[PDB]
C-alpha cells in the first residue's frame, strides 16, 4: 500500500489506468476500442457545447442552427465536428464488431460483455435516428415521420401508440421538443452501460489476436499501452482534421441543409450511410410487420452467435474455410449496403434477396457445419495411425 | 463447445472407410500443414481453447514436463507474434511431431462428466 | 436507376476554389455582388445572411452605407403608434421585393424560388453543378419531347423542366472593364458569390486547418518515434527454455 | 471486503495460470539500443511477406461480389437502352 | 559536445515548466505568424490587402 | 475484488472488531410476540425521560435570545414609532 | 458462493446496497441522509421533465413556464415540486450538516467525507442561485448581477472573467443561455461527487451516536433499514405533498412569477430564505473585496473544524456544557438569518457585527478552550490522587 494503491480514489484509477495486466499480443485493433470511447466522449462534450448554444423551437431550431453555423467565433467547426465524429464513431463500432467477431471475443469468459455490446448497438443504432431527427430539414423530419410510421405497424393497435409517441396527429412544439430532449439524454444511458461495458471487461480481461491464454504473460497497460493509444488517436485525429478543414460535407448527404419546409420532398432520399445495410434488409422482405421484425432480427442475431459456434478452437486465424466464409460475409454486407444505396429495380431486387438469405443462413448454418468440418480434419490429419 | 467423442466417433468413421479416408487424407493434411500454427512452433493440443471448467480438469491432470514445455511455446508464440516474425526452418515443428498428448485425458474427462450428468437426472422407469 | 432523369454527371471542372492550398478570389465577389443585385434582385431571396460579413471581402466601409440608407425597412413606431419608413442598419439582413413570402408565388407564373443562401451544397455535385445548370441547357429541347406550354428545358439538370426564366443574355454587364459581356464570366462570379455565401469561412478554415494537419502530423510522427523508443526494451527481450531436472 | 468471484485472471502474483520453471528471459534497456534499427527490412521485407500470406483469403470474395455488382450494373444500363419498350414489359410480368 | 554548460540544464524541474510553458507559448506565437506570412504570400491578388490599392487610381 | 488499504472495519466474519468470549443472546421470533400492547404509554414514558434528561438545553437558550430580540425590537419603538425625531440625530452624530 | 455474490452487478449491488454492516444504534438521522438523497435524486428526475417542455430563449424563459402552468398536463406538479424538493432539499442539507457535526462526525476516520461533503455545499450554494437567476423574475436579474459583480474586486483581473460571464459587456441572451446551461450541468457535479461520498462512507463507514466503537453489533441494510429509510420517506412525502398541494405559496417567495423589467420594483427585495445565514455576515464588515473574504471565510471555518477541537471523547452527548454552547450556536445562526432577513438599521446594523463575531468566535476560540476545560474537568473527576 503505496499512496498510489491506499488512497481508494487514486486505487480506483490504479487498477484501471495506472496498472491493469493487459496481454503483450495486443494488435492495433483494440486502442481502436479505446478511440471508439475517446471520440464518444468528445461526441458528448461537443454536444453539450451545442446544447449550452443551442434552440429547439420549430420558430428557431433552423435559426439556431444557422446561427451557431454563422453567427459565432468557432461556430461552424462545431458542427462539422459532430457530423465527422458521428461518422467516424459508426465506422469505428463496425471496426470494434469486426474485431470482435473475427478472433472469438464472443466466446465463453466474456458473453456477458458480448451481450452488453451488442445492446449498446441496438439503443445507439436509434439514439443516431434521433440525433438524425433533430435536425428538422427537408429529409431529417422526413425520415423521422418514415419512422413513425414504421413503428406503426404494431399489431392488434395501431392508432392510440402512434398518436401517444408522435404527440398527436399533427408535429408541434412538444414532438421536436422532446425528441431533441431523448436525443440528448440516452448517450447518457450510454454512458452508463459503457460503464458497465467496461467493469465486465475489467472482470474478465482481454483476450489475444492468437486466441490462446494470456496469462501467460502480462504487462501493465500506463507506459507502455497508454502512448499507443496516444498515437492511434493522433492519427484518428489527423484524418478527423483532413475531413473537417478541407472537405466538411462530405460523409454527409447534401440534403440536410434546407430550410424547415415538410412541403416538396428532394429528387433523392437515402438513409446516412451507417443504416444502408438495414435499409436493404428491410426492403428485401416483402412485408411490413415482419420486414421490421426481420430487421430487428438481423440486428439481434449477434446474440445468439455464441453458443451456436461450435469450433473447439479459439478465433480464425488458423482456420481457412471459416476466416475465406468470413470475408465472403463481409464484402456480402459491403454490397448490401452499396445496393441499398441505390434505387429498387430489376435485376437488383433479385440478388438483395440472395443477399439477405446468404446473411441469414451464414449465420444460422455454415458457421456450425463448416466448424465441425474444421474439428474434424484437425483430427483426422493429425493422427496417421 | 463439442464433444470430443463426437469427434473421436467420425474419426473412427472415417479412418477405417477405405475409399473416403483415402480422398479424405491427404487433403487433410495438406490443410492441417498449410494452417500456419505449424511454423510459428505450436502442438494443435495448445490451441484448443482452455477456458471452460473440463478444459481446466483436463490441465490439471497433465505431468509437469508437458505443462512446462506447454507454457514455453505459448509464451515463445506470443514473443514471435508480438515482432510479426517467424524463425526460419529449425523451430519449425517436424510434421510427425504434432502428436496429441492431450487428447486421452480429454477423451476421459469427457465420458466421465457426460455420465456423471446423465445419471445425476434419472428416472427408475424400466 | 434510369438514367433519363437521374441526370448524367458533370465532368469535373477546375475552379480557383477547389484545392487544398487556396483562398476564394475574392477580387471578383466585388463584381459577383454587383452581377447578383443587378439582375437577382426581384427574382430571389438569399436572405439569410447579414451585412457585417459584407465589410472586409466585398466592400470596404461606405458602400455597405450608402446601400443602407438606400432602403427602408419599417422602423418602429413612433409614440403615436403610427408606422414609418428608416434607413437600413450595417446589421440588418438582405431584404426582397417580397413582403415575406407573399409576393413570389404570385408573380412566378408557376413555383417558389428556392433560397440561394444554400443552394451551392443543395445539391450534389457542387460548384460545377450550378455552372452546368445554368449553361448546359440548349435553347431548343431535343426532338420528340414536347415541354408544357410556357416552360424551358434543360438536360444536366435531372427533371427536364423549371420554371427559370433564360434571363442570361450578355452585352448589359459592363462594370468599368471589358470583362463581361460572355457568359462564362458571370456564370463564375456567380457561382463563386454564391459558395460564399453558402461558406463566408472558406479562407480562415483552410488556414486553420493547414495549421492543425501541420502540428497533427508534427505530434504523429513524435508519437511513433517514442512509440518505437520505449518498446525496444520490450520487443527484443529473448526466452531461453531449459528443461527442469525430472523430479516432482 | 469481501474476495471477488471465481475468475481464471487475477492479480499480480496470481495469473492463475500453469505454475512454470526453466523460462529465463533477457531484456536490456531502450537506452542501449538504435530505436529504429531495422525499420526499412521490417515495412519492405515483413509488410510484404504477411501481404503475400494474406493474398490468398481476401482478394477472391471482393472480385467475385465485384463481378456481381458490375453484371448487375450492366444488365440495369442495357435494360432502359433501345430495350425499355419491348423488353422492359416482359420482365415486370 | 555536450559539454557542463548543457549538463547543468538538465537538472531542474520545479522551475522548469513555466520557463517551458513560456517557451512553448513563444513558439506557438512564431509559428502561427509565420504561417500566416506564407498564407498571405503564397496568394497574392486574390487577397483584399492588395484590391486596396487595385482600386486606387 | 482486489484488497483495500488501510481500514479499521472490514466485512462480515471478519470485520476488526476486539475479541471476547462469554456473550450469550436470544431471540422470540417476532411472528409469536404480539409486539405492542401499551404503546402509548410507551412513548408517554420515554418522552417524560427524555424531557426529564434535557431541562435546560433547550429552555435557557432560547429564552436568552428572545429577550436579546425583545430588547433589540423595544429600543427601536423608543426610537421608531413618532419619537425619531429627536433621537436620530444622536444615534446618527 | 451464491449466484447473487457471483454476477458482478448483483456482487456489487449486494455488497453496496443489500448487505451493509450498519450500526445498531441508528436513530432518524442517519435515514436522513438517504432521504436526502433520494429527495436529490427525484428533483434531477422532476428538472429533467420540466426542461423537456421548455425554452431556453430569453424572452421564452417566463412564457416557457407560463405556458407549462396553462397548457400542458399536470404543468403545476413539476414545478411546484421541483422548488419545494429544492427548499427541502436545503433544509435537511442544513440538518444533516448540523448532525454531523454535533455527533463527533468529524473525527479521523471520516475527514475524506467531510471535505467533500463541504466541497458538496460550496458548489450547492451557487448550484440554485444560478437556477434561480435563470427564471428572470423581479429580484433574479439583481441576483444574477449581485453574482457577477461580487469578483469584480480582484487586483489586475476585474473585467475579463465578468466580461467572460456576461458573455459580452453586459447581461443579454448569453447571460440567460449560460445560466441555464450551467444550472443544468452542474448537478450532474454534484452526483459525481455524492458518488465519491458515498463510495468513501461505504469504505469507511457510518458512525455512533454513543461516540464509541460500533464494530460489536451490526444489522444488514437490507430488511431492517431500508423499512426505517421507507417510513422515513413516505413522512417526507406526506408533508412535502400537503405543502405542495395546499400551500404552494409557503416556501418560495412571490416575487419572481413578474417579467423582468428594471422599470418598477417594490422595496421588498430580499433573497430565499436559505440565503440569509450567508447574507447578513456579508453585510458587517463594509468594504466590497471584504465580503468575499469572509463569505470565504464562513465557508472555511465549516473546514477548520478537524484537528481544531481538543475533545478526546467524540460527540457532545456525554459532556456537561459543551451541547449547551452549540445550541447556542444553532439559535445565534437562527437569529443571524432571521436579523439578516430584516433590513440595515439601527441596532439592526449593529446587531451585524456581534452576530457575526460570535458565529465565527464559536468556530475559533470557543471549541479548543471549552475541550480542554472539559477533558481536565473529567480528569480530576475521574481520579482522587
Ligand atoms: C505516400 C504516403 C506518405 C505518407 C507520409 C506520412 C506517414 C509517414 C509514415 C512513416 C514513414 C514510412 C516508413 C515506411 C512504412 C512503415 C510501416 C511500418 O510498419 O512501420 C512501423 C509502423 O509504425 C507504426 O506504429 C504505424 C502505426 C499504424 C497505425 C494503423 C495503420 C494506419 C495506416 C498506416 C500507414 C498510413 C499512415 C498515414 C495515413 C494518412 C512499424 O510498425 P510498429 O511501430 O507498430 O512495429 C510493428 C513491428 O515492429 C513491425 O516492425
Ligand atoms: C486550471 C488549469 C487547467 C489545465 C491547464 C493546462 C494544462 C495543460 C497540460 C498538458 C499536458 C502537459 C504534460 C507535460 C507537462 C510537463 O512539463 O510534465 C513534465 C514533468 C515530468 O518531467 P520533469 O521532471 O519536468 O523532467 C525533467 C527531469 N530533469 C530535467 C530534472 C532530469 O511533469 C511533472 O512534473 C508534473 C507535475 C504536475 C503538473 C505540472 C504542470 C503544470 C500544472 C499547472 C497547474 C498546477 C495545479
Ligand atoms: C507544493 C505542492 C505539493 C503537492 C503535493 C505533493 O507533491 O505531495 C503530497 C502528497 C504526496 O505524498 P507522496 O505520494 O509523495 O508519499 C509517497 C510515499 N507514501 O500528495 C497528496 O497529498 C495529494 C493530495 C493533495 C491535496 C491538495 C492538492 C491541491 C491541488 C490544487
Ligand atoms: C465506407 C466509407 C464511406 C464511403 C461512402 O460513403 O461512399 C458512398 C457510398 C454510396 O455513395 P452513392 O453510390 O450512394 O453516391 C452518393 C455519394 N456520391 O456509401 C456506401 O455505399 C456505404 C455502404 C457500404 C460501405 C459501408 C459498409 C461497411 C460499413
Ligand atoms: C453552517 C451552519 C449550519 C447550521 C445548521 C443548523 C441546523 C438547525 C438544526 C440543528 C439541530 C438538528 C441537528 C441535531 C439534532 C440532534 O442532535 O438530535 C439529538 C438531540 C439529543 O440526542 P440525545 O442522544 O442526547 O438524546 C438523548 C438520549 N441519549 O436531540 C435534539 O436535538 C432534539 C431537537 C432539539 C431542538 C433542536 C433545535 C433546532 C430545531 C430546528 C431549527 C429550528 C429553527 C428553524
Ligand atoms: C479523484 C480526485 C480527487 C481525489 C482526492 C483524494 O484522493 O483525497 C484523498 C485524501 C485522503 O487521503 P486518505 O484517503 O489516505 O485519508 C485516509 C484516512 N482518513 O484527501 C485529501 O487529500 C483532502 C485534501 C484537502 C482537499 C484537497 C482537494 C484536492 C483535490 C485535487
Ligand atoms: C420551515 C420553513 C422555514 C423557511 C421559511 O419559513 O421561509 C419564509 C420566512 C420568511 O419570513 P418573512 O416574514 O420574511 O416572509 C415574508 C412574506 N410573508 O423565512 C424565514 O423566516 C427564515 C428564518 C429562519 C431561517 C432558519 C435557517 C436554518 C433552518
Ligand atoms: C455519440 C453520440 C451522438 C451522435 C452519433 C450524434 C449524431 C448526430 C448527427 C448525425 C447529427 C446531424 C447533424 C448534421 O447532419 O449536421 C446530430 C445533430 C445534433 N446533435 Fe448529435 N449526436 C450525438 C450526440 C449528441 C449529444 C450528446 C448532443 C447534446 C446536446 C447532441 C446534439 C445535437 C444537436 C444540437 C444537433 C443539431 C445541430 C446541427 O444540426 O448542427 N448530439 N447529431
Ligand atoms: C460503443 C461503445 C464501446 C466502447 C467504449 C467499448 C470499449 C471497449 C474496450 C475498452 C474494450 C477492451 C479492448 C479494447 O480496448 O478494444 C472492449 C472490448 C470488447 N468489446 Fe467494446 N466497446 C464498445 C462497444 C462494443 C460493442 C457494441 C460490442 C458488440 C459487438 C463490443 C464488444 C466487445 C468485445 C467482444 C470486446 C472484447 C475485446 C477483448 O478481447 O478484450 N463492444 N470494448
Ligand atoms: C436573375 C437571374 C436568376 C438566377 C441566377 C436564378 C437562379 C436560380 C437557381 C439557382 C434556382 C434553383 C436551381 C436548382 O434547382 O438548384 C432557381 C430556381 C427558380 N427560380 Fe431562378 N434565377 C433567376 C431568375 C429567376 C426569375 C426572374 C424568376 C421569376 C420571377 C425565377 C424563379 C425561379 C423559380 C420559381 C425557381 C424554382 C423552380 C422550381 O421550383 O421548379 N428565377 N433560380
Ligand atoms: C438538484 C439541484 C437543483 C436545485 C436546488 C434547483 C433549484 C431550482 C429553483 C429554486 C428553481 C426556481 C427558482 C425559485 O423558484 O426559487 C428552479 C427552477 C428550474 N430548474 Fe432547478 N434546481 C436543481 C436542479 C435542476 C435540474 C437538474 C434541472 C434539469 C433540467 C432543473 C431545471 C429547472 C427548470 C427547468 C426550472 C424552471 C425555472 C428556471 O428556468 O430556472 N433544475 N430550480
Ligand atoms: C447534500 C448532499 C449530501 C448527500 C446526498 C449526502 C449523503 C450521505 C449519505 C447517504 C450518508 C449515509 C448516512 C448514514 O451513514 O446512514 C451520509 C453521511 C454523512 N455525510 Fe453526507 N451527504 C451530503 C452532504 C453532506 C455534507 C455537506 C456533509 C458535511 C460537510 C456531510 C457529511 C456526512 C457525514 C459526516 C456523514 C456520516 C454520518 C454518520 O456517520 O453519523 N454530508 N451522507
Ligand atoms: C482495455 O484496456 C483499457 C482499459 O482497461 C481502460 C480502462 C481504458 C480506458 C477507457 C477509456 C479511456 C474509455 C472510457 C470512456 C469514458 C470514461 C467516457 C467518459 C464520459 C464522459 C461523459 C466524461 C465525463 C466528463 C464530464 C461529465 C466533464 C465534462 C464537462 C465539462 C468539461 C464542463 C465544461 C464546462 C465548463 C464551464 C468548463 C482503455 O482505453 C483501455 O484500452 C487500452
Ligand atoms: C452506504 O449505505 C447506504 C447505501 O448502501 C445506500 C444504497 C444508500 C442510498 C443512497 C442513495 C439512494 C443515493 C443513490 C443515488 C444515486 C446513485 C443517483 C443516481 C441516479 C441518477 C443519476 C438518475 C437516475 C436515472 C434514471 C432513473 C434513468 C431513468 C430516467 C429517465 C428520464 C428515463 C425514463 C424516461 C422514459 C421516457 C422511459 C444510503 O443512503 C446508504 O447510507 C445509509
Amino acid at each position: 500500500m503505496a499512496f498510489r494503491k491506499s488512497n481508494v480514489y487514486l486505487s480506483l484509477v490504479n487498477s484501471y489506468i495506472i496498472d491493469s495486466p493487459q496481454p503483450s499480443s495486443i494488435n492495433y485493433w483494440w486502442n481502436m476500442g479505446s478511440l471508439l470511447g475517446l471520440c464518444l466522449v468528445i461526441q458528448i462534450v461537443t454536444g453539450i457545447f451545442m446544447a449550452m448554444h443551442y434552440s429547439s423551437n420549430i420558430e428557431l431550431a433552423f435559426s439556431s442552427v444557422e446561427h451557431i453555423m454563422r453567427d459565432v467565433h468557432n461556430g461552424y467547426i462545431l458542427r462539422y465536428l459532430h457530423a465527422n465524429g458521428a461518422s467516424f464513431f459508426f465506422m469505428v463500432m463496425f471496426m470494434h464488431m469486426a474485431k470482435g467477431l473475427y478472433y472469438g471475443s464472443y466466446r465463453s469468459p466474456r458473453v456477458t460483455l458480448w451481450n452488453v455490446g451488442v445492446i449498446i448497438f441496438i439503443l445507439t443504432i436509434a439514439t443516431a435516428f434521433l440525433g438524425y431527427c433533430c435536425v428538422y430539414g427537408q429529409m431529417s423530419h422526413w425520415g423521422a415521420t418514415v419512422i413513425t410510421n414504421l413503428f406503426s405497424a404494431i399489431p392488434f393497435v395501431g392508432n392510440d401508440i402512434v398518436s401517444w409517441l408522435w404527440g398527436g396527429f399533427s408535429v408541434s412544439n412538444p414532438t421536436i421538443q422532446r425528441f431533441f430532449a431523448l436525443h440528448y439524454l440516452v448517450p447518457f444511458i450510454i454512458a452508463a452501460m459503457v460503464i458497465m461495458h467496461l467493469m465486465a471487461l475489467h472482470i474478465h480481461g482481454s483476450s489475444n489476436p492468437l486466441g490462446i491464454t494470456g496469462n501467460l504473460d502480462r504487462i501493465p497497460m500506463h507506459s507502455y499501452f497508454i502512448f499507443k493509444d496516444l498515437v492511434t488517436v493522433f492519427l484518428f485525429m489527423l484524418i478527423l482534421a483532413l475531413f473537417v478543414f478541407y472537405s466538411p460535407n462530405t460523409l454527409g448527404h447534401p440534403d440536410n441543409y434546407i430550410p424547415g419546409n415538410p412541403l416538396v420532398t428532394p429528387a433523392s432520399i437515402v438513409p446516412e450511410w451507417y443504416l444502408l445495410p438495414f435499409y436493404a434488409i428491410l426492403r428485401s422482405i416483402p412485408d411490413k410487420l415482419l420486414g421490421v421484425i426481420t430487421m430487428f432480427a438481423a440486428i439481434l442475431v449477434l446474440l445468439v452467435l455464441p453458443f451456436t459456434d461450435r469450433s473447439v478452437v479459439r478465433g480464425n486465424t488458423f482456420k481457412v474455410l471459416s476466416k475465406f466464409f468470413f470475408f465472403i460475409f463481409v464484402f456480402n454486407f459491403v454490397l448490401l449496403g452499396q445496393i441499398g444505396a441505390c434505387h429498387v429495380e430489376v435485376p437488383y431486387v433479385l440478388m438483395g434477396q440472395i443477399a439477405t438469405f446468404i446473411y441469414f443462413a451464414y449465420f444460422l448454418i455454415i458457421v456450425p457445419v463448416i466448424s465441425t468440418i474444421e474439428n474434424v480434419l484437425f483430427y483426422i490429419g493429425r493422427v496417421n495411425k | 463447445p463439442q464433444s470430443f467423442t463426437s469427434i473421436a466417433r467420425i474419426g473412427d468413421y472415417i479412418l477405417k472407410s477405405p475409399v473416403l479416408s483415402k480422398l479424405c487424407v491427404p487433403v487433410a493434411n495438406q490443410f492441417i500443414n498449410l494452417a500456419g500454427y505449424k511454423k510459428l512452433g505450436l502442438k494443435f493440443d495448445d490451441l484448443i481453447a482452455e477456458e471452460n471448467p473440463i478444459m481446466q480438469t483436463a490441465l490439471r491432470r497433465l505431468p509437469e514436463d508437458e505443462s512446462y514445455a506447454r507454457a514455453y511455446r505459448i509464451i515463445r508464440a506470443h514473443q514471435t507474434e508480438l515482432t510479426h516474425h517467424l524463425l526460419p526452418r529449425n523451430e519449425w515443428i517436424k510434421a510427425q511431431e504434432d502428436v496429441p498428448y492431450l487428447l486421452p485425458y480429454i477423451l476421459e474427462a469427457e465420458a466421465a462428466a457426460k455420465e456423471k450428468d446423465e445419471l445425476d437426472n434419472i428416472e427408475v422407469s424400466k | 436507376m434510369t438514367a433519363a432523369e437521374h441526370g448524367l454527371h458533370a465532368p469535373a471542372y477546375a475552379w480557383s476554389h477547389n484545392g487544398p492550398f487556396e483562398t476564394f478570389d475574392h477580387a471578383s465577389i466585388r463584381r459577383g455582388y454587383q452581377v447578383y443585385r443587378e439582375v437577382c434582385a426581384a427574382c430571389h431571396s438569399l436572405d439569410r445572411v447579414a451585412w457585417r460579413t459584407l465589410v472586409g471581402v466585398s466592400h470596404t466601409n461606405e458602400e455597405v452605407r450608402n446601400m443602407a440608407e438606400e432602403f427602408e425597412y419599417d422602423d418602429e413606431p413612433d409614440e403615436q403608434g403610427n408606422p414609418k419608413k428608416r434607413p437600413g442598419k450595417l446589421s440588418d439582413y438582405i431584404p426582397g421585393p417580397y413582403p415575406n413570402e407573399q409576393a413570389a408565388r404570385a408573380a412566378n407564373q408557376g413555383a417558389l424560388p428556392p433560397d440561394l443562401s444554400l443552394i451551392v451544397k443543395a445539391r450534389h455535385g457542387g460548384c460545377d453543378y450550378i455552372f452546368s445548370l445554368l449553361t448546359g441547357y440548349p435553347d431548343e429541347p431535343p426532338a420528340g419531347v414536347a415541354l408544357p406550354p410556357g416552360s424551358n428545358y434543360n438536360p444536366y439538370f435531372p427533371g427536364g423542366s423549371i420554371a427559370m426564366a433564360r434571363v442570361l443574355f450578355d452585352d448589359m454587364v459592363e462594370y468599368e472593364d471589358g470583362t463581361p459581356a460572355t457568359t462564362s464570366q458571370m456564370a463564375k462570379d456567380v457561382t463563386t458569390f454564391l459558395n460564399w455565401c453558402a461558406e463566408p469561412e472558406h479562407d480562415e478554415r483552410k488556414r486553420l486547418g493547414l495549421k492543425t494537419v501541420i502540428i497533427l502530423s508534427s505530434l504523429y510522427l513524435l508519437s511513433i518515434w517514442v512509440k518505437k523508443f520505449k518498446w525496444a526494451g520490450i520487443k527484443t527481450r529473448k526466452f531461453v527454455f531449459n528443461p527442469p531436472k525430472p523430479r516432482k | 471486503g469481501p474476495p471477488s468471484g471465481k475468475t481464471y485472471m487475477g492479480w499480480w502474483g496470481h495469473m492463475g495460470g500453469p505454475k512454470q520453471k526453466g523460462i529465463t528471459s533477457y531484456a536490456v534497456s531502450p537506452y542501449a539500443q538504435k530505436p529504429l534499427q531495422g525499420i526499412f527490412h521490417n515495412a519492405v521485407f515483413n509488410s510484404f511477406r504477411r501481404f503475400k500470406s494474406q493474398f490468398l483469403y481476401v482478394l477472391i470474395p471482393a472480385g467475385i461480389y465485384w463481378y456481381w455488382w458490375k453484371n448487375g450494373n450492366e444488365y440495369n444500363e442495357f435494360l432502359y437502352s433501345k430495350a425499355g419498350r419491348e423488353e422492359l414489359e416482359r420482365v415486370n410480368v | 559536445s555536450f559539454s557542463s554548460l548543457y549538463k547543468t540544464f538538465f537538472k531542474r524541474n520545479a522551475v522548469f515548466v513555466g520557463t517551458i510553458f513560456a517557451g512553448a507559448f513563444v513558439f506557438q506565437t512564431v509559428f502561427d505568424t509565420a504561417i500566416t506570412s506564407w498564407y498571405e504570400n503564397h496568394n497574392k491578388g486574390k487577397l483584399w490587402k492588395d484590391v486596396k490599392a487595385r482600386i486606387a487610381a
